[PDB]
């Protein structure tokens, strides 16, 4: 599973920044990472939708 | 983390992809339709207590 891999864009922390759109959400980077694209103002690397919002994700 | 690899807390029969979320932060421990089911019994998130505000279908990539 992708889920035991790090940020893709890091490849030093977790899968912990949540990607929201809608009532749907895109995990691959971390939330330091995540945040990067929001600031930036890039869309949703995998589904290429406007990012709404960054969640810190727990899994706990 | 090894435990989104788990089942769903609840059903114990579908995968992790339900993040109940509340403020910037998320708890993804149920699937959708347990967390749904939560906030439609207005159950506040079942690791923090918080008032469930969004509950979202997640996709790993
Ligand atoms: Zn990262
Ligand atoms: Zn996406
Ligand atoms: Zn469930
Ligand atoms: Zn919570």
């Amino acid at each position: 599973l992708n889920a035991i891999e790090p940020c893709v864009i890091c490849q030093g922390r977790p899968k912990n920044g949540c990607i929201v759109h809608g009532k749907t959400g895109h995990l691959m980077a971390c939330f330091t990472c995540a945040k990067k694209l929001k600031k930036r103002n890039k869309p949703c690397p995998v589904c290429r939708q406007p990012i709404q919002m960054i969640v810190l994700t727990y899994f706990p | 983390c090894q435990n989104l690899l788990k089942p769903c807390s609840l059903c114990e029969k579908r995968p992790r992809d339900g993040n109940i979320i509340h403020g910037r932060t998320g708890h993804l421990v149920t699937c959708f339709h347990c967390a749904r089911r939560l906030k439609k019994a207005g159950a506040s998130c079942p690791i923090c207590k918080k008032e469930i505000q969004l509950v979202i279908k997640v996709f790993i990539a």
